[PDB]
RNA sequence: UAAUAGCUUCUUAGGAGAAUGACGUAGCAUGCUACGC
RNA sequence: GCGUAGCAUGCUACGUCAUUCUCCUAAGAAGCUA
């Protein structure tokens, strides 16, 4: 806009303009000066209305810029944190017993449904209530998943450890129902 | 004398009798014939009176379930049907025949007599159970007391027949599973029998006593020996429904199918079951012609998948319930032993295989890695095995080391508005206009016991014959809408800031996933779930909103990895639903603006005697079987017949069951299998509810014109429909384009119909459906007894006989009729106590200010705004008192914002949401 | 306008309670959840009343969570 | 974000930028504020600078509010509208608020920088939010100090037990002991992050420190420390809860013959259960510590909480109740980083139990049935309106007496502070008297209570007991060594190993020094127990060493050497420097 | 609107009026007509900045508002929901919800969950000898608005007191609080 | 921790279009006046 | 009769601004329904 020469031309034009007002010079020259401020007013509207286009297009191009540059920053947040998440899953994997079951598989391919059921070598067990928790796993190890599982602990729903001494029939209502027994193989 | 007739019909057998009828006469019963002949069809409940029937009585002289049916015909067919019998004579799946010639007054009129023949046949029971109406049940209540199935008092129980409040008649049906099994393997030989002798005919329901042994012969037509065929199509079809029912083999999971001996203890790696499936169609349904495909992968068609895996259903209960799911295998990348999911064992599509399989990768890319963070093989083979005693679904394994027990807070009362509405006359004592809607709290165990509700979806094997007629109905319901495959860059999302599932939660909402993978991994991902299968963990979430009843709401997170893939498939037909007016489904048809009556208007489609009718689904989301699911995908899927080839469209339904039909789910920190049922959360729900909800009116319709006599169908053209409509059915293979044109016209006719996704008024034919050739609430009450495992009681099915009251509720809106401006309209107002309710209890500390919330009762008066033309008043003065509520909103919040700076705003256009111009303007069909 | 004055006011009580975190006392939580919502789903005013008076022996119960008598003073 | 005017609880978003704290000031306050004293930088939603391309100016009354901005006179728009006109400030509520003339002490305590002593009285004797504020900005001025210390640095580890150390060239070496803590840096390429929390201690030959670590990493010669600046949390609560007076005992229960050693006290049982709150004054070793066991044992179902500002008084009052108070209902909650080893005998840190024992910084926010704080004098109105802001308590009652050595206030440099104006409840305790006070001396040998009943005190202290001529005064010169900002005295340690083998039944005295750095190296030189006087406070021991190191303002203090020697119980030897000082005691002759 | 362009704007409009009420003929008339329609222009353009900033004021005074009202009523949420609770519960001034609320403000509170089925046990804490004389008397339990059975009283000390026990002068030399357990009648 | 979809209200920003008013430039039609032929 | 010039009236094209309306997109807040 300022920098452009036909802010200089307006100026000039304007400062001529005035001069010859002051100077009381022929009606004639005032129009004649007049149509050439007009014309030069004429050229610097039209070359502000590009700059204010070219300014804004510049402001948005930089807005998404900005906002590809943040999404391009948060994909590769998200690409590492699901990478440690594999890996640490992958490291938690129980090597020795999933390698024997899925060698033992004729094709290679078992479902994932008994992956835990073979494999897995803690269990927690969910009870609802006294009569559950007396049918499926009394006392201090249990069968399930054919196998054979020791208790480790037991919490309740506030997750505060309760000892199996506690677990009577009398002394159910004192509880907070479920138990979530956690149990490992042996 | 009767008596010397009598003596004749013991016979050589010492058999003791007891006449039913009365002196030598013909005995009339009401008997459930499925037949088909040249003037009548349908599977319906007839009058025969041409069988003398004597009952034997056993050792002290007790009545017992053996009959001597003696009928009698003219003398050719005695003959003829003599001849088919010695045929079939040393056949053991045969009625012990008597042909003998008894001067009944004083000519030789010629009887055949079948011997020990039970009171009902199978026709009898497949009727029972498909056309249950618990007000008559007779002949059901005496076929389960007459074989020990119950007591004869175990129907003084409330509900005895409802199977979401009575689920020990589970049980009792399948106390007839052995007899059902045994009547198969009795059919399979009787068409044996009747292949080695050269016999051709046609096996009917009503010819097979329940013992098995079958008896009617009088339409069998001999050919060379070794040549004859059993037409079979009409028998197995109509008896499908009640195989699972009655879970007629529970008898196949015990080591030489005996029902003593211990179960079959199947090693856990196995889960190709393909020969045991074979094995079992060629032992029980071997004259079933078409061909059966144990892996869907290999069938032809849509029409195909259906067949197939109808049978997969009823196969896939006898086989252990770990065999299915995801089949992981061991890959490695960059020497790291990964274990990843490359395959499916679905129970109704068989097994799957992936294709793309890479044993030996390097480099995870973000798509690679987006599918292997996705599925829940590394989940539950890195999660500790889980036993959840709390409820009877599969438990696959608790990833985490404690249960999370989530609860739902109570609502945030705006005291405020409660007290200016108290201040208005509102809540006194003895008011109608009460508050009924309230935010109710739930405790820790709220979602696991919300989850264990599915254990109302029973595996269901629905009617193949007529399944695959009413999925051509639907289709052509379906036909006004375009769709097909686009580009990512052409998929509109609504809202990004929602949750991406499990577990991409963890890292962000959608947003991220939809930023992050270009246009090309998109599409790369969309074209990798075309060719091999995605497991998809579905979280459930407890919803926080306000309802009438204190039950626990959960809705289905589905991971963002299916969400992306089933918009880009679906979002075409989807967006091309909710922009027609005027179908059958309205999606995308705003109330406002003259809606309403439009949709009105247009359900009124020149109908005849018109009463409108609304029915409800109970568990509606839990209880869907998974047959039509699939029949839902399917039908949504019939538009690609251009973009995905055969194997795609198969590929993308394997993905959308295990995404969505059974899929691991997570609920608290554990993974279960949902056992089946829609998930609320996917992507094509409402769409795919709407297609089941057509399927089952249809169903209706199909069950209500074949059940009607056939003698008592005055119109010709009617009878004559239903003719066509049996032979359609079950003596018609390919698809029939005319018929299936006619037929979807006379449902338009006489059925017209609106469907929001389970919400349905019909505007049926009032003539037709009291002389039973449309359906009535009585059909779907039976057809969602017997095809989705739920007993609809008729107190939330409603009925209007007059056309100026409207609709009773649809969408939760009654309908009023006012006169608006020089014209009468329909106008949709809510319950008031929604209305209040949603004022008074908010869900947010913020909600309760109200000077920050002033569109909120905009937006609620807009709601509310019909209910000033109630003539109730106590009703009129809701919208009265959101809008001078919203004035004095106004007027504080002036008086706050003139204390907190000392100018008033400039420009304050609030004056003109408390006139009531501005709101009946949204009822104005000028915009 | 008494009946549905009880069914806000037991709302307003189970926040409270909600707030004090009860919620983390599984036991209690579900008394005082299965009392709410007897509460809210009632037709009667006496039962409505006994249920809001063993719902407020809850908060009565717990001695210094609440500041009885700051909050009964400023009525 | 909008508050509340410090000086008049009226709305107001005005903040002095100036200011430390930046304290909402409503708008007649802020005017009165930033027309009087020499802030002038106001902080609204948006600060009061001007928004010209390039202009800084931050004077209120220079700026104009024009359009969407504050400009200043020479930027203003056309249309301009001063902010500082009328007699007030331009904010949010201007119309709702009242002023008042507290803006008078506000600018003192603001602009002040708490050298002198007078900025102490003048920030005690304000109302309840002055006080509140001069406090907080006092606590803030302290922690700011901190930031003009220097940055340490590693030259080499020839042991790794002895590390060596290297200060920044140009910046303060901070002293070396347990009270200030170090967190390292490894700021090379190449992890500009923390590597722990060290410490440091002056080894005795050359430059080496036994340091100490919370982990177990090994520094590079790259890797160099970091003193942590700590943040200031706000305060709201009242220095003093309101006092009421009940008709009779209200939230306690007394005991049946409780005791017959506590006996004597049951009358100021009996008054702490009448009133709200209570003072008790009471010179040292006369059973004021003993006198909160004693309503402890008086009141067994209330839930007591004994708290104290220092961790060695509350390790002495856990103690004397392991003494007395049955040990299965007892608590003692610490500080996760524990740097002090503190008292482990109890079920540390069970907040839930009946008998809680915390320090105050520490304490969690719970109730109680009375909460007695202990030695008030070592106390500030922070910690007083801290323990009034976690601990609700149906009863408070505050122990101590004023003529103990008060809290550090270490940038105080100038004047001495008088003991009623150490914190609120000492005044209390001076205007109108204590509401409890017992003046017998009870542990104290009658030599060193006859002696000390005439330095501090006016003739007021008896006592019960004898005697025992274990009281020795040991003059010497003790050459001065200033080593680590805290006078050393080599040769009065010498002397004191020289007689110590001649005294076979003090193996077992403990040394008490007013500088931490004698008290610290003496360790190694006579490996007997070591306590400064400051952490000595309300502990008591049968044998106790003290030596005057230096002739200082600090180390003669009369009350320091009051509470120094009223800790021995059976004998005591002074190393003592001033003649004033040693003249006035009556002790053996050596 | 007091703007020296309005002020232009006046100037030319009153120039032009005075003009029109003479109005001869012709050109004076149209170059003032021009004269004022271009001071009107920009009157106008600078019109229009003042009403856009006139809206950004508005916009963000109703943002700061919200913002300031929502921080203020999420941060005093706590303090406001129990008052509001007592203000509703005195409110409705039912006899036992009053009844609990009294005794509970002498320190008369129970243990446990007041219950609602006949003969269910209720324990309440009694701290003096005043609350025993108003609420128990004999065997009867007088609390919430009902009749109580006394099954057994203990003390501090979990040791059984008799009900003879309880006196005017025997109290002081007892432990309170006691303990009291009853089943409701 | 908080799903898919539909519709509606409100606020803001941008773009396009339309209509009107004003200013300016260029071009065209008509009328009046001076000079030359 | 013509040309050069100036002024006045009218028409068209283009540019600028102001106002109003409509629509299309984007972002944010909210409500209802299945
Ligand atoms: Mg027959
Ligand atoms: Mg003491
Ligand atoms: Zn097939
Ligand atoms: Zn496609
Ligand atoms: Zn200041
Ligand atoms: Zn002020
Ligand atoms: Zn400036």
């Amino acid at each position: 806009f300022s920098s452009l020469p036909s802010y200089a031309a307006f100026a000039t034009a304007q400062e001529a303009y005035e001069q010859a007002v002051a100077n009381g010079d022929s009606e004639v020259v005032l129009k004649k000066l007049k149509k050439s401020l007009n014309v030069a007013k004429s050229e610097f509207d039209r070359d502000a209305a590009m700059q204010r286009k070219l300014e804004k297009m510049a402001d948005q191009a930089m807005t998404q810029m900005y906002k590809q540059a943040r999404s391009e920053d948060k994909r590769a947040k998200v690409t590492s944190a699901m990478q440690t998440m594999l890996f640490t899953m992958l490291r938690k994997l129980d090597n020795d017993a999933l390698n024997n079951i899925i060698n033992n598989a004729r094709d290679g391919c078992v479902p994932l449904n008994i992956i835990p059921l073979t494999t897995a070598a803690k269990l927690m067990v969910v009870i609802p209530d006294y009569n559950t928790y007396k049918n499926t796993c009394d006392g201090t190890t249990f069968t399930y998943a054919s196998a054979l599982w020791e208790i480790q602990q037991v919490v309740d729903a506030d997750s505060k450890i309760v000892q199996l001494s506690e677990i009577s029939m009398d002394n159910s209502p004192n509880l907070a129902w479920p138990l979530i027994v956690t149990a490992l193989r042996a | 004398d009767a008596q010397s007739f009598l003596n004749r019909v013991c016979g050589v057998s010492a058999a003791r009798l007891t006449p039913c009828g009365t002196g030598t006469s013909t005995d009339v019963v009401y008997r459930a014939f499925d037949i088909y002949n040249d003037k009548v069809a349908g599977f319906a409940k007839f009058l025969k009176t041409n069988c003398c029937r004597f009952q034997e009585k056993d050792e002290d002289d007790n009545l017992i379930d053996s009959y001597f049916v003696v009928k009698r015909h003219t003398f050719s067919n005695y003959q003829h049907e003599e001849t088919i019998y010695n045929l079939l004579k040393d056949c053991p799946a045969v009625a012990k025949h008597d042909f003998f010639k008894f001067r009944i007054d004083g000519d030789m009129v010629p009887h055949i007599s079948r011997q020990r023949l039970t009171k009902y046949t199978m026709a009898d029971l497949v009727y029972a159970l498909r056309h249950f109406d618990e007000g008559n049940c007779d002949t059901l209540k005496e076929i389960l007391v007459t074989y020990n199935c119950c007591d004869d008092d175990y129907f003084n129980k409330k509900d005895w027949y409802d199977f979401v409040e009575n689920p020990d008649i589970l049980r009792v049906y399948a106390n007839l599973g052995e007899r059902v099994r045994q009547a198969l393997l009795k059919t399979v030989q009787f068409c044996d029998a009747m292949r080695n002798a050269g016999i051709v005919g046609v096996l009917t329901l009503d010819n097979q006593d329940l013992n098995g042994n079958w008896y009617d012969f009088g339409d069998f037509i001999q050919t060379t020996p070794g040549s004859g065929v059993p037409v079979v199509d009409s028998y197995y079809s109509l008896l499908m429904p009640i195989l699972t029912l009655t879970r007629a083999l529970t008898a196949e999971s015990h080591v030489d199918t005996d029902l003593t001996k211990p179960y079959i203890k199947w090693d856990l790696l196995k889960y190709d079951f393909t020969e045991e499936r074979l094995k079992l169609f060629d032992r029980y349904f071997k004259y079933w012609d078409q061909t059966y495909h144990p892996n869907c992968v290999n069938c032809l068609d849509d029409r195909c998948i259906l067949h197939c895996a109808n049978f997969n259903v009823l196969f896939s209960t006898v086989f252990p319930p770990t065999s299915f799911g995801p089949l992981v295998r061991k890959i490695f990348v960059d020497g790291v032993p990964f274990v990843v999911s490359t395959g499916y064992h679905f129970r109704e599509l068989g097994v799957v295989h992936n294709q793309d399989v890479n044993l030996h990768s390097s480099r995870l890319s973000f798509k690679e890695l987006l599918v292997y963070a996705a599925d829940p093989a590394m989940h539950a083979a890195s999660g500790n095995l889980l036993l959840d005693k709390r409820t009877t679904c599969f438990s696959v394994a608790a990833l985490t080391n404690n249960v999370a027990f989530q609860t739902v807070k109570p609502g945030n009362f705006n005291k405020d508005f409660y007290d200016f509405a108290v201040s208005k006359g509102f809540f006194k004592e003895g008011s109608s206009v009460e508050l009924k809607h309230f935010f109710f709290a739930q405790d820790g165990n709220a979602a696991i016991s919300d989850y264990d509700y599915y254990r109302y979806n029973l595996p269901t094997m629905c009617d193949i014959r007529q399944l695959l007629f009413v999925v051509e109905v639907v289709d052509k319901y379906f036909d006004c809408y375009d769709g097909g495959c686009i580009n990512a860059n052409q998929v509109i999302v609504n809202n990004l800031d929602k949750s991406a599932g499990f577990p991409f939660n963890k890292w962000g909402k959608a947003r991220l996933y939809y930023d992050s993978m270009s246009y090309e991994d998109q599409d790369a991902l969309f074209a990798y779930t075309k060719r091999n299968v995605i497991p998809t963990i579905t979280q459930m979430n407890l919803k926080y909103a306000i309802s009438a009843k204190n039950r626990a709401r959960t809705v289905a997170g589905v991971s963002i990895c299916s969400t992306m893939t089933n918009r880009q498939f679906h979002q075409k037909l989807l967006k091309s639903i909710a922009a027609t007016r005027g179908a059958t489904v309205v999606i995308g048809t705003s109330k406002f603006y003259g809606g309403w009556h439009n949709m009105l208007k247009t359900v009124y489609s020149d109908v005849e005697n018109p009463h409108l009718m609304g029915w409800d689904y109970p568990k509606c989301d839990r209880a869907m079987p998974n047959m039509l699911r699939i029949m839902a995908s399917l039908v949504l899927a019939r538009k690609h017949t251009t973009c995905c080839s055969l194997s795609h469209r198969f590929y993308r339904l394997a993905n959308e069951c295990a995404q969505v039909l059974s899929e691991m789910v997570m609920c608290g920190g554990s993974l279960y299998v949902k056992p089946g049922g829609t998930s609320s959360g996917d992507a094509t729900t409402a769409y795919a509810n709407s297609v089941f909800n057509i399927c089952q009116a249809v169903t209706a319709n199909v069950n209500a014109l074949l059940s009607t006599d056939g003698n008592k169908i005055a119109d010709k053209y009617v009878r004559n429909l239903q003719h066509r409509l049996y032979e359609c059915l079950y003596r018609n293979r390919d698809v029939d384009t005319d018929f299936v044109n006619e037929f979807y016209a006379y449902l338009r006719k006489h059925f017209s119909m609106m469907i929001l996704s389970d919400d349905a008024v019909v505007c049926f034919n009032s003539t037709y459906a009291s002389q039973g050739l449309v359906a009535s609430i009585k059909n779907f009450k039976s057809v969602l007894y017997y095809q989705n495992n739920v007993f609809m009681s008729e107190a939330k099915c409603w009925t209007e006989t007059d056309l100026t009251k409207g609709p009773h509720e649809f969408c939760s809106q009654h309908t009023m009729l006012v006169k608006q401006g020089d014209d009468y309209v329909y106008l949709p107002y809510p319950d008031p106590s929604r209305i209040l309710g949603a004022g008074c209890f908010v869900d947010d500390i913020v909600k309760t200010d109200g000077t920050l919330m002033i569109e909120r009762f905009v937006s609620l008066a807009i709601d509310a705004y019909p209910l000033t033309k109630h003539p109730n008043q106590e009703y009129a003065d809701v919208f009265h008192l959101y809008l001078q509520y919203i004035r004095k909103l106004h007027d504080e919040l002036t008086g706050h914002m003139l204390d907190m700076y000392s100018v008033m705003l400039t420009n304050d256009n609030t004056s003109r949401y408390w006139e009531p111009e501005f709101y009946e303007a949204m009822y104005t069909p000028h915009t | 306008s008494k009946m549905s004055d009880v069914k806000c006011t037991s709302v307003v009580l189970l926040s409270v309670l909600q707030q004090l975190r009860v919620e983390s006392s599984s036991k209690l939580w579900a008394q005082c959840v299965q009392l709410h919502n007897d509460i809210l789903l009632a037709k009667d005013t006496t039962e409505a009343f006994e249920k809001m008076v063993s719902l407020l022996s809850v908060l009565l119960s717990m001695q210094g969570a609440v500041d009885i008598n700051k909050l009964c003073e400023e009525m | 974000a909008v508050g509340a005017c410090v000086l008049c609880n009226s709305q107001t978003s005005l903040r002095c930028g100036a200011c430390i704290r930046r304290p909402f000031l409503c708008c007649k306050c802020c005017y009165d504020h930033v027309i009087s004293t020499s802030h002038k930088l106001v902080l609204s939603v948006n600060p009061y600078v001007c928004n010209a391309p390039g202009c800084d100016v931050t004077d209120v009354t220079q700026l104009y509010l024009g359009g969407m901005s504050y400009y200043c006179k020479s930027h203003k728009p056309p249309i301009s509208f001063p902010l500082c006109a009328n007699g007030q400030v331009f904010g949010l509520y201007k119309n709702t608020c009242v002023g008042s003339d507290n803006v008078t002490d506000f600018n003192a305590i603001a602009t002040c920088d708490w050298t002198n002593a007078g900025d102490y009285i003048l920030a005690n004797t304000c109302t309840e939010r002055l006080k509140l504020f001069a406090a907080e900005t006092l606590k803030a001025t302290e922690e700011t100090f901190k930031l003009s210390y220097g940055i340490a640095t590693v030259r080499e580890v020839l042991s790794d037990r002895e590390l060596h150390l290297s200060w920044e060239v140009g910046k303060p070496r901070p002293p070396l002991n347990r009270n200030y803590v170090f967190t390292g840096y490894r700021v090379t390429k190449n992890s500009k992050v923390q590597i722990g929390e060290y410490t440091f201690e002056k080894g005795d030959y050359g430059d080496a420190v036994v340091y100490r670590g919370t982990t177990t990493y090994k520094l590079n010669v790259g890797d160099y420390f970091v003193l942590t600046s700590h943040t200031v949390m706000p305060l709201s609560a009242p220095t003093l809860v309101p006092q009421e007076h009940y008709v009779r005992i209200t939230g306690l229960y007394p005991t049946l013959n409780i005791s017959d050693e506590f006996s004597s006290n049951v009358a100021n049982y009996q008054k702490v259960g009448m009133q709200k709150y209570s003072t008790l004054q009471g010179p040292p070793g006369t059973g004021k510590s003993h006198f909160a066991i004693g309503l402890a044992l008086y009141y067994p179902s209330a839930r007591i909480v004994y708290t104290a500002c220092s961790h060695a008084a509350v390790d002495a009052l856990c103690e004397k109740a392991l003494k007395y108070l049955p040990i299965d209902k007892c608590s003692r909650i610490i500080p996760a980083r524990a740097r002090v080893e503190c008292f482990d005998k109890f079920k540390v840190n069970s907040t839930l139990e009946q008998y809680v024992f915390c320090t105050v910084n520490a304490l969690p926010e719970t109730t109680a049935d009375i909460v007695v704080f202990d030695e008030i004098s070592m106390a500030t109105n922070y910690d007083l309106s801290v323990v009034n802001a976690r601990l609700r308590a149906k009863h408070y009652v505050y122990i101590g007496d004023p003529a103990q050595l008060p809290a550090p206030r270490t940038l105080l440099t100038k004047g001495t502070l008088e003991p009623e104006y150490f914190n609120s409840v000492c005044r209390l305790m001076k205007t109108i008297g204590p509401d409890m006070f017992l003046g017998t001396c009870r542990r104290c040998p009658a030599e060193i209570v006859d002696t000390v009943s005439a330095l501090v005190y006016d003739n007021k202290l008896k006592a019960h007991k004898d005697k025992s001529a274990q009281c020795f005064k040991m003059f010497y010169k003790g050459v001065i060594t200033h080593d680590v900002s805290s006078a050393i005295n080599r040769p009065q340690i010498g002397v004191v190993r020289e007689f110590l083998t001649r005294n076979p039944a003090w193996r077992k005295a403990v040394f008490i020094s007013p500088y931490n750095s004698q008290n610290a190296v003496a360790s190694k030189i006579l490996g007997l127990p070591t306590q400064t006087v400051d952490s000595s406070q309300g502990s008591e021991y049968d044998y106790v060493i003290f030596t005057q190191t230096t002739e200082t303002a600090h180390s003669c203090n009369v009350n320091r050497f009051n509470v120094a020697i009223t800790r021995a119980k059976v004998g005591i030897l002074c190393i003592m420097s001033d003649r004033d000082l040693y003249d006035k005691l009556q002790f053996t002759s050596l």
